[PDB]
């Protein structure tokens, strides 16, 4: 009965390994969650300089 | 006649690390206690849940 316990242990930890694999693999091939294979992309510093743009934009004068 | 001299109070560590593993490996038998009495070969079936476990 301990082989019988480590079996179904050892059996659903390959099954839920398997099913890592095949998320990873999909989550790997369409880029799709922000977690594992998502390169972070940011428009802030863009988004700064055209707000310091607008706000120069009053600045200007004598 | 046996030959351990005043050295031999040394050997005290390796029985504690015997009875350590053996700890060890009781409780791990411990820790398998799922499917103790409800595998197929040696489990009675149900309402004779009263008696003591077998190991
Ligand atoms: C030379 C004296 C040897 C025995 C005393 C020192 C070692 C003690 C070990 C105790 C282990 C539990
Ligand atoms: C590797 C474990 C050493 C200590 C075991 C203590 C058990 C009560």
């Amino acid at each position: 009965e301990k082989s019988l316990h480590y079996l179904y242990e050892e059996n659903e930890k390959a099954q839920i390994r398997l099913l890592e694999d095949e998320v990873r693999r999909k989550m790997s091939e369409r880029n799709d969650y922000q977690a594992y294979y998502y390169r972070p992309s940011v428009a802030k510093y863009h988004r700064i300089s055209k707000e310091a743009a607008d706000e120069l934009e009053a600045l200007r004068g004598d | 006649v046996l030959g351990l001299d005043k050295r031999a109070l040394w050997g005290a560590l390796p029985l504690l690390g015997f009875a350590i593993g053996h700890f060890l490996d009781k409780k791990e038998t411990e820790r398998m206690t799922m499917f103790r009495d409800k595998s197929a070969l040696y489990g009675r079936p149900a309402g004779s849940e009263g008696k003591a476990p077998s190991w």
